[PDB]
């Protein structure tokens, strides 16, 4: 990945310059969050499996998706969106923790787009499972630290869609 | 930087990060005030400390700029002065960052390749990365010196 | 040919060709002349080549041109006398490339599972090369005929 | 038995420190799709970038007869 | 120390490169007859070895006059030869007296040693030994040696070497040439060296010298690419077929996937995915997963599809588990798809044995991986890394010091080792000179003489073995029906059963020996000394063995329990070398413990048991007490009842 | 024809030298060269 | 790949004729100049760091290309350039030897323009230091080598472009 | 592998000592007996097939090996043996060749015992079909020069007793 304080680093490298002011301004903004950032984390392990639970009865459960003919009918594709979820939750965190979307650029929005368009998995209800994973999450931790975790959901989101 | 370093053995894994790699995570993100202000005062005084560690090189290996060698020539000389200071802002980086990973992405690897296939002796820079440290140490207070001669020491023991 | 062997070799290591290597091609390359002679020897009465080694063929081998025979017949003997061109075509391929390279790649790659799928008796098609060889030894000198031979004997071992 | 066509540019990370022989990174290939998850993984942890994926072999939403 | 050893075999690195194993390696590891090509190159270059030879004979005879006019242009203010062992813009002439005797030493060791390692490179038809040994050598020197200097002695030589050959350009251009490359590699800078990063947390990083693997014979490697010529497609899939099934199935037996080699060839499927397909396949299945058990099976998938043997105790684990959740797919998918395999093979590379040579080895699986690495590999059946691994961590096993090989079964009769070569199951462990053996008494465990030396001899009553003893009279110390000859006839036979295991045919008892025991003139010691000195002991028990398996059995059978240590088999062995079979067997009998355990008038018995032979007898289902290694439950009845 | 025996042919001995103290002894030498 | 030896043997092959003339004299040329080649290639692999070394030094450096933002900035992206180049002089030498670009086609030119692009590798200055390499090797073998080097190294320029 | 050079050079080097006399001798012998060994080697490779037929027809069939219960009754053990001719033979011309018998120890005497003793295979009737082989290319390449390649096969031939 390439985080928030690699970020401006890489941006100075390749200028070629020293970090100046300017761009120090955004790497005091980034080591000031650092708390609010860990507790997050801290929270989103303690209670993953959890969130995803929770996410998926608000979104999924009781749907045509999971009625015969939906995606996730069928025990192994369940499971399948399930670790989906879980994934996504747990890179989402990760970049939560980093300040950058780059590992979500990098180890998620990597020709999954077009994969799930291969096997029809329906766009808007990953989104909208996503979407109920941010609620989730948020409720679970708090506004600012959810926001800041929103923030890099909708990214997913966005670039599923 | 170390959140970097963490996430990358959590995801290794595929697990979230321990208690242990988050509580490194605070302390690194705590030290950051040292680690800015030692950065910029690395940063204005770069013309200072090249000027010391290129003399005092220069004056360990005169062969370089003596003829036929890799620094003697104007052009060859001010090349090696941009390399001193690059390296310091390396170090920078790597200062700012808490680990030498800036600095290695950039140049370390592949840096022996590079040198010698421009006949620049990798002992010689050994010894000007040296000579930096020296010089740049010296205009540390002494808590910021020993916090950033570990990264001239990687550079050093990386190049050779 | 040689030339492709050793690059390959070369490729495989991934260097550049060894001093050996420059001289085993250095003579074949001075041996390019010999080789061109016998392949003109060999060309030049190849008609004579494969009608006396067919009628060796079929005085060995009488059931081939008999009923139940894939011989059988004026056009399939014709068929018969074509392969054996095509395969005298082919050692003169081989002594050309100094190597046995075209030889295989026309006409050895698959070459029982074809004749199988015909009905040909392979020991046979070997025979009728053995036929072609004996004639070609007679029609030439013997430095070149073991040469010759060399090619022919591959074909006929990759036959038999 | 479902298969992915996937092409995909995977740089090999290590190649200046090993110094082992360059290797064509850019690849189009066959995937089973009980690999593909873990094969996706492992591309993007390689730093790699896929550029298309199909399903060359299989049906969208078959529930049995996957094998 | 150590716990463990995985085996020592000799290692034999290539030094530098020759012209005919250059050819002949190129032939030998692609399985086949040398061709036109490398038969060609050797004739060339044996046509060429008479110059060759010229050129050494020439430089060798004018070596000293070549180094010396490279020490005089090298150096002034002196006699450089006072002992004996183009110019760059920087050069100066060194001192002598400045620079010192031991550094001069030095100077004048190298010029010589850069002519006779050209000469060297001369006759093998090849730079590889100058380029190995002198690319890096300018930063080795450059701070005690002038790299200017050296460069102009290099140059003086080159000229006095090429000034003997004004016969053609055949002699000059090859000292010329040879000269140079060693003049350009003097000059080069050190190259980086190799790095095998640890693929994970529980393997070790470590690197390699470029010049060790220059030194090296260099592994074919074979890539499957759309553009390649049919015959060069063949070529890789042959090499796919040696890799993963250790030799040429196809050309040996016809055995083949078509389809697979179709789809790969085309570019279907990468060269990768063909691994895969290849490994699950039940040709894969029934030659190296059906005829092991899953700890070996896994060992060779190692071999197999990464080129290596298992790294770690922890590797080892982790595969283990793999195979035993989803068997042979599993382990293949989760080898294949490993980051190791893509960093090294990617898609397109058919995997290659790395080991010595190829990278940095590691020191922890050396011997094992030497072993998988030989074409024997199939026939161990026994697991070496797990075992090995697990050994490591663990104190010194209950084995024989001279190996597991060394341990006979434990059996009433017949001296049964394991071979060697037959099923290999050797487990080296490094037993020093001072350890000492633990045995099982048979008998009150209290008997022990180790916890209870006083306790030797006493006869270990139910729990131990039958003793037999003189006790009675001799008959004739005339009458018949006198009650003495069965139990002295009892005795004698009870003697050969313990020396020989069994009773022998007739005709093979020694009647002698018999008669003079009978009649009082030895002792029961003595006899079974006569017995263990036999030509029939010698042919059945030490002459068909290696020397300290029959010492070995000769103390278990005549000191009833194996031996302790170093120092019993030290001096049994050590008398075995200066005297012989009959010395050793005299040492054994009239050792001390023999005499305390076994007067003159007791037959021998089983005094002593390993844990393994012990096990051998008691963990049977028939055997195996109901209390030993489980739970007892009392069983009441119900108090409902 | 005879002229292809290298391995059958008559073995042509090869000389090795006898080892001698190297200069790990120096010191010894020296007391060597001052014991006569 | 395949040689002009063989490529004369597949083009009499194709029409299932014996070598004519027409196919003999090329056979004849092919091995007249295999001594120049074989030299070629010797002087070549004699300096071929020296070659890649000059040829870098004229075309890339001090320009853009190694400055900050350039493809070329920071010791990985150097090294592995130079490697590049490494590589296209030995292929470029195999070609020559043999007298055909076959090699080139199968064993360069597959993936690499796909693979620059995927990377960003600048495909002009690749050229230019390919041009630079040519002009190097043409100077140190001889105007009749160098120029039938450079023959191989243009057709590896016009595969990369 | 070593070859003759690599032994004469590193028992010269070891030393620390010029190429001398005996050293050049035994060089000089191993150079001027290389074209008659490559040509027997050459012959050899021709007839690799014919060889071990004649080989296994003179010493292996019609016995007690080749019927049922023999090690090699089945088709598989029978084209397994003669693969193993095979081997023996290449190897043997690997020997020659190289002038020295290390590619045999290195390549085929470790563990070949291990292998045959681990599958039985009965190595008295091995040898006897070594030697009828040794017998057989010593009839087809010449007295001398099966002599040369007997030196060899007599060595497998000991190495498996
Ligand atoms: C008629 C059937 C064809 C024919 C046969 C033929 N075979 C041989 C010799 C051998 N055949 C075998 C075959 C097998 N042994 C096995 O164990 C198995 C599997 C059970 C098979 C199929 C073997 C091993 C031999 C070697 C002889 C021996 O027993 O030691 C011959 C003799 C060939 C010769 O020249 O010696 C013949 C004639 N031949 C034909 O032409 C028919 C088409
Ligand atoms: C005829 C020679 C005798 C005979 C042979 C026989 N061998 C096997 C099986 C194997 N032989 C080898 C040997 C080697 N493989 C190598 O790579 C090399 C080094 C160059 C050697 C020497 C091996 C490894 C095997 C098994 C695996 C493999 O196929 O490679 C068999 C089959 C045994 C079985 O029971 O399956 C046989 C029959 N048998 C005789 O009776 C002849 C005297
Ligand atoms: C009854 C023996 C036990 C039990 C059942 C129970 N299940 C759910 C909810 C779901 N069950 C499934 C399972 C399947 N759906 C499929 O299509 C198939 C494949 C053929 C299976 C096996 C699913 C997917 C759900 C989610 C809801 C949905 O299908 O839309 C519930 C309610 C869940 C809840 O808590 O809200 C219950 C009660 N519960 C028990 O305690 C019994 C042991
Ligand atoms: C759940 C919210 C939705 C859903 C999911 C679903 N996905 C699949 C199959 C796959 N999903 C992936 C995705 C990823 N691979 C990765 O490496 C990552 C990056 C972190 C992701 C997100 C892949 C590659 C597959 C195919 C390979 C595999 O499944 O192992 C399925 C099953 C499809 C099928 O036909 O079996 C399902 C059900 N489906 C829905 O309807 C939800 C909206
Ligand atoms: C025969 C009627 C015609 C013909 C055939 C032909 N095909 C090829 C090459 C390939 N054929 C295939 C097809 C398959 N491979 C598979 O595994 C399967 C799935 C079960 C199929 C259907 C493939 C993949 C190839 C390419 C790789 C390979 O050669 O195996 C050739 C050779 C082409 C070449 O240029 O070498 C030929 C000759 N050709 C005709 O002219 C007939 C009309
Ligand atoms: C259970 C009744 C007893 C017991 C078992 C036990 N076993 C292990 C560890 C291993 N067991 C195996 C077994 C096998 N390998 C094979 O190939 C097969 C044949 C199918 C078998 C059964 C192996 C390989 C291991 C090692 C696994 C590893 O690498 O960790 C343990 C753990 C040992 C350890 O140190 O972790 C245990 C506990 N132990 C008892 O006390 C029971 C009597
Ligand atoms: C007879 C039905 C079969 C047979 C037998 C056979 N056995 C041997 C050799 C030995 N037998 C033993 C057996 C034992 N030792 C013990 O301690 C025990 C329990 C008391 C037993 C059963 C041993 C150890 C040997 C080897 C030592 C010795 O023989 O004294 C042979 C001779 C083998 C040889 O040449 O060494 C034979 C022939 N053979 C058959 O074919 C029958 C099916
Ligand atoms: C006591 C805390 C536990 C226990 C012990 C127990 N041990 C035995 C038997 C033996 N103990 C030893 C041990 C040693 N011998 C040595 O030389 C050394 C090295 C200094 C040691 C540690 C041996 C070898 C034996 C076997 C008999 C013999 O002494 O020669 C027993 C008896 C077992 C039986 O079945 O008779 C017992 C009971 N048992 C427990 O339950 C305790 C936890
Ligand atoms: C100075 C302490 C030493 C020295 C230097 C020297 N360097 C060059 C030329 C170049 N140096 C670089 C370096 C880098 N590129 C990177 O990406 C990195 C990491 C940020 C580094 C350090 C490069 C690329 C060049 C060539 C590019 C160009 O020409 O712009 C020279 C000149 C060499 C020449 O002209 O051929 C010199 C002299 N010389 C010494 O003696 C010191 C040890
Ligand atoms: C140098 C003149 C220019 C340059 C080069 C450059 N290339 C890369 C990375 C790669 N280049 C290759 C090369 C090949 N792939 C093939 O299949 C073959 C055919 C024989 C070749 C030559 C590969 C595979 C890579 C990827 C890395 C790997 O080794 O696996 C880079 C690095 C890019 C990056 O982001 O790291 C560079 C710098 N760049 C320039 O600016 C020059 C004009």
């Amino acid at each position: 990945m390439q985080d928030a304080i690699t970020a401006v680093i890489n941006s100075a490298d390749v200028q070629g310059k020293y970090l100046d002011g300017a761009a120090m301004d955004k790497l005091k903004s980034y080591f000031a969050s650092g708390e609010l950032r860990v507790r997050a984390a801290s929270v989103i392990s303690a209670n993953a499996a959890t969130i995803v639970k929770e996410a998926v009865a608000k979104s999924l459960l009781y749907s045509d998706v999971t009625r015969p003919g939906g995606n996730m009918y069928t025990t192994r594709r369940y499971a399948a969106c399930i670790r989906d979820l879980d994934y996504y939750l747990r890179y989402a965190t990760y970049a939560m923790l980093a300040g950058d979307a780059s590992i979500l650029d990098e180890r998620v929005l990597n020709g999954l787009k077009e994969t799930y368009n291969s096997l029809g998995v329906p766009i808007s209800s990953t989104v909208q499972a996503i979407q109920a994973i941010k609620e989730v999450t948020a409720s679970l931790v708090g506004a600012d630290a959810g926001k800041e975790m929103g923030v890099y959901l909708d990214y997913i989101c966005s670039g599923l869609s | 930087s170390v959140v970097s370093q963490v996430i990358l053995q959590a995801d290794d894994q595929l697990r979230y990060p321990t208690s242990g790699e988050l509580k490194g995570i605070q302390a690194f993100l705590t030290t950051g005030a040292q680690r800015i202000r030692i950065a910029e005062t690395l940063a204005e005084n770069e013309k200072k400390i090249v000027d010391q560690a290129q003399k005092q090189l220069f004056k360990k290996h005169p062969e370089y700029r003596a003829p036929g060698g890799n620094a003697y020539g104007q052009r060859q000389y001010n090349q090696c002065l941009r390399d001193y200071g690059w390296y310091l802002r390396l170090v920078t980086y790597g200062v700012l960052a808490g680990n030498k990973e800036p600095i290695e992405t950039t140049g370390l690897i592949g840096v022996k390749e590079m040198y010698n296939s421009l006949n620049v002796p990798v002992p010689g820079m050994v010894d000007a990365v040296t000579v930096l440290k020296d010089a740049a140490l010296g205009l540390l207070s002494a808590e910021d010196a020993n916090e950033t001669a570990p990264y001239f020491d990687y550079i050093i023991q990386f190049m050779s | 040919s040689i030339v492709t062997k050793s690059i390959v070799n070369a490729d495989a290591e991934a260097r550049y060709l060894s001093p050996g290597e420059l001289d085993r091609i250095k003579a074949f390359v001075t041996g390019g002349a010999a080789r061109l002679r016998i392949a003109e020897t060999l060309t030049g009465s190849r008609e004579t080549i494969v009608k006396q080694a067919g009628d060796r063929l079929f005085q060995k081998r009488p059931d081939i041109v008999s009923p139940g025979g894939n011989a059988y017949g004026e056009e399939m003997t014709a068929t018969c006398l074509r392969d054996m061109d095509y395969y005298l075509r082919l050692v003169t391929y081989g002594v050309v490339s100094g190597d046995v390279t075209p030889i295989e790649e026309i006409g050895l790659v698959g070459v029982r599972e074809m004749y199988r799928s015909l009905g040909t008796p392979i020991e046979a098609v070997a025979q009728s090369v053995r036929e072609m060889k004996e004639v070609a030894s007679g029609l030439m000198s013997s430095d070149d005929a073991a040469e010759a031979s060399a090619y022919f004997d591959f074909v006929i071992g990759k036959m038999s | 038995m479902r298969m992915f066509r996937i092409t995909a540019c995977v740089p090999s990370q290590t190649r200046i420190r090993t110094q082992r022989e360059l290797q064509n990174t850019y690849f189009t290939k066959l995937v089973p799709y009980d690999n593909w998850f873990r094969e996706q993984q492992r591309i993007m942890k390689m730093g790699g970038k896929i550029v298309k994926v199909e399903l060359a072999t299989g049906r969208p939403g078959t529930n049995a007869g996957l094998a | 120390s150590v716990k463990a050893s995985g085996g020592s075999s000799l290692a034999r690195p290539q030094l530098y490169q020759t012209v005919p194993v250059s050819a002949i390696s190129q032939a030998e590891q692609q399985d086949r007859f040398l061709e036109g090509s490398e038969l060609n190159e050797l004739t060339a270059y044996f046509q060429s070895g008479a110059l060759r030879l010229e050129i050494a004979e020439t430089l060798t005879q004018n070596a000293d006059l070549i180094v010396s006019r490279a020490a005089n242009r090298i150096f002034t203010g002196g006699s450089p030869l006072s002992y004996l062992e183009p110019i760059p813009p920087g050069f100066r002439p060194i001192n002598i007296a400045r620079y010192g005797p031991s550094n001069m030493q030095k100077s004048l060791r190298d010029m010589s040693w850069f002519l006779r390692y050209t000469t060297y490179a001369i006759v093998a038809g090849d730079p590889n030994i100058i380029v190995v040994n002198t690319r890096g050598l300018k930063e080795v020197i450059e701070n005690a040696c002038s790299i200017d200097a050296t460069i102009v002695a290099i140059q003086e030589m080159r000229a006095a070497s090429a000034d003997y050959f004004r016969n053609n350009a055949q002699a000059k251009e090859i000292v010329l040439q040879y000269f140079d490359i060693l003049l350009s590699e003097f000059k080069a800078p050190t190259p980086a060296n190799k790095v095998r990063q640890g693929p994970s947390n529980d393997i070790q990083g470590l690197e390699l010298p470029q010049s060790y693997f220059n030194a090296a014979a260099k592994r074919q490697k074979y890539a499957m690419k759309p553009g390649l010529s049919a015959l060069e497609k063949n070529a890789v899939i042959k090499a796919a077929y040696r890799q993963i099934f250790e030799r040429d199935i196809t050309k040996a037996y016809s055995q083949s996937i078509s389809y697979l080699e179709s789809q790969v060839r085309n570019g279907d499927i990468s060269m990768k995915e063909f691994v895969r397909r290849l490994a699950k396949s039940p040709l894969y299945r029934k030659q190296f997963f059906e005829p092991f058990i899953n700890s070996r099976a896994l060992e060779l998938a190692f071999r197999h599809i990464l080129g290596r043997g298992p790294s770690s105790r922890e590797e080892v684990q982790k595969y283990f588990s793999i195979v035993s959740s989803g068997g042979l797919p599993a382990l293949v998918d989760a080898l294949v798809d490993s980051q190791e395999y893509a960093d090294y093979f990617g898609e397109e590379t058919v995997p290659y044995l790395r080991g010595l040579g190829v990278e940095a080895q590691e020191c922890r699986n050396w011997g094992m991986q030497q072993d998988l690495f030989s074409y024997s590999a199939p026939f161990r059946k026994v697991p070496q890394f797990i075992t090995t691994f697990a050994q490591y961590d663990r104190p010194l096993p209950d084995q024989h010091v001279y190996g597991s090989g060394n341990d006979p079964l434990e059996i009433q009769f017949g001296a049964i080792f394991p071979k060697e070569t037959r099923n290999p199951s050797k487990r080296p462990a490094p037993f020093n000179k001072d350890t000492k053996r633990i045995l099982i008494h048979r008998g009150p465990a209290v008997n022990n003489q180790v916890g209870n030396p006083s306790a030797v001899g006493e006869f270990p009553g139910s729990l131990g073995a039958k003793v037999f003893r003189l006790n009675g009279g001799l008959p004739g110390a005339g009458t018949s029906v006198k009650f003495g000859e069965s139990s002295t006839q009892a005795l004698i036979r009870a003697a050969y059963r313990q020396v020989f295991g069994r009773d022998l045919y007739e005709g093979q008892r020694l009647s002698v020996a018999e008669i003079q025991l009978e009649n009082g003139d030895i002792s029961v010691r003595e006899f079974i000394k006569r017995l263990a000195k036999s030509e029939l002991f010698l042919k059945l028990y030490w002459a068909p063995h290696y020397v300290c398996k029959a010492i070995e059995y000769m103390h278990r059978r005549l000191l009833g329990r194996p031996t302790y240590g170093r120092q019993e088999m030290n001096q049994y062995f050590d008398i075995a070398s200066k005297q012989g079979f009959y010395a050793v067997v005299e040492a054994m009998i009239d050792s001390k413990e023999y005499s305390d355990a076994f007067g003159e008038d007791t037959v021998p018995y089983e005094r002593y048991l390993t844990p393994g032979g012990l096990q051998m007898r008691s963990a049977r289902v028939g055997s195996l007490r109901e209390d030993i290694g489980q739970r007892v439950d009392k069983e009441v009845t119900p108090r409902f009842v | 024809p005879s002229q292809v025996a290298f391995a059958s042919g008559d073995p042509i001995p090869q000389n090795v030298a006898r080892r001698t103290p190297g200069p790990s002894l120096n010191r010894f030498k020296e007391m060597a060269r001052q014991v006569k």
